[PDB]
């Protein structure tokens, strides 16, 4: 119940819709194009791409951070 | 053929060959392993069809159009249940890959004669 010490929630994940359109893009023939690297690991998929921040990216389940 | 591909379609189900959603079908084309692919035409996309063809037809893609998404979803069977009548509550499925292992059949060998045209 509501006692003394206020509630604080988790990481709630906010409804991102359309995604997929972040994903690849189309040029004005069938070629397609990426502003996603690839993490080479074996361990990481030949198509799982590899996040966007505004300095580093993250992998999936390499979780390997590539710093200059 | 369209009993062809209801005869695969339950070929895929019954061997577990059946994957169902896009990104799962985006990584088994760019993994390279795609060799069945299914789009959808005439549905409730507003811009999606020029992505879903854009994506779809790099190279080995077979055309196969299903009218609408709903009865291609309950074709797929998302929400299979209450068989002893009507489905409850049924959501229409999108674009899907098929990487079946059943290539021998009474049927795939028609499929694939069709499908080398
Ligand atoms: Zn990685």
């Amino acid at each position: 119940k509501s006692y003394t010490t206020p509630k604080k929630n988790k990481h709630k994940r906010k409804k991102v819709k359309l995604a997929v359109l972040k994903y690849y893009k189309v040029d004005e023939n069938g070629k397609i194009s990426r502003l996603r690297r690839e993490c080479p690991s074996d361990e990481c998929g030949a198509g799982v791409f590899m996040a966007s921040h505004f300095d580093r990216h993250y992998c999936g389940k390499c979780c390997l951070t590539y710093c200059f | 053929v369209n009993t062809a591909l209801q005869e695969v379609l339950k070929t895929a189900l019954i061997h577990d060959g059946l994957a169902r959603g896009i990104r799962e079908a985006a990584k088994a084309l760019d993994k390279r392993q795609a060799h069945l692919c299914v789009l959808a035409s005439n549905c409730d996309e507003p811009m999606y069809v020029k992505l879903v063809e854009a994506l779809c037809a790099e190279h080995q893609i077979n055309l196969i159009k299903v009218d609408d998404n709903k009865k291609l979803g309950e074709w797929v069977g998302l929400c299979k249940i209450d068989r002893e009548g009507k489905p409850r509550k049924v959501v229409g499925c999108s674009c899907v890959v098929v990487k079946d292992y059943g290539k021998e059949s009474q049927a795939k060998d028609v499929i694939e004669e069709y499908f080398k045209c």
